[PDB]
């Protein structure tokens, strides 16, 4: 998830769009 | 935009001005 | 007037810690 | 929902607790 | 009103950075 | 509630909101 | 205390000191 | 104090209370 | 009134992600 | 500056990069 | 004032209220 | 600059008080 893909490993704006709704 | 590890409450901020009006969702347990 | 757009940031801060692991949606519609 | 029950009076944890998952 | 519940977050943040190792005490109540 | 280590000005927002309008104290020193 | 004099006007650094223990 | 037993370790909810006045 | 040094604490943090690396300036004087 | 457009009313995240370096 | 390492949005909040009206510069590119 | 000497290392008040303008 989000943990795993954005704070272990860093997100591109496009990926952390990816968990808005 | 930012390219670091955001973490915590730093990652739910980074989301809500990223998302705006559509909000978002935490899900923090895998 | 008031400012729900700040208010909404501390609001998700706050469920950020109250909710933990259950994780969170922050919808501003309904 | 709670931009509108929380921003307008305060909300203690227990009343934030009910828009948790 | 205004809203001194999002200015006293504000406020202990604040707190935190001014005292460092003196710490305080926030008492909303006098 | 959040179940993890909570420092610096983490620890004093989740005391201001854990504790309402009691107030808290915050003393770093040790 | 604090919120009254400080979330009704700003306070600086200086004004803020004043409150620490 | 708080940072040994909150930062250093975990504290759960009701210990973190123990800090409220 | 409403809270524009409040609102500014909230801009620069938003500013901080936004701008990453390209960094900025923070001037209320114009 | 952005104290009146951004306080004023929401920016976004793309009226808010105009402020960038 | 803290003495402590302030690092990303921590060190953006501690510039926003230790330089007041006089506004700062955020350059964290090196 | 102000990463590498109050992030990596600690910077007095003073010392951040050179990075307002
Ligand atoms: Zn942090
Ligand atoms: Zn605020």
């Amino acid at each position: 998830g989000i943990v795993e893909q954005c704070c272990a490993s860093i997100c591109s704006l496009y990926q952390l769009e990816n968990y808005c709704n | 935009f930012v390219n670091q590890h955001l973490c915590g409450s730093h990652l739910v901020e980074a989301l809500y001005l990223v998302c705006g009006e559509r909000g978002f969702f935490y899900t923090p347990k895998t």
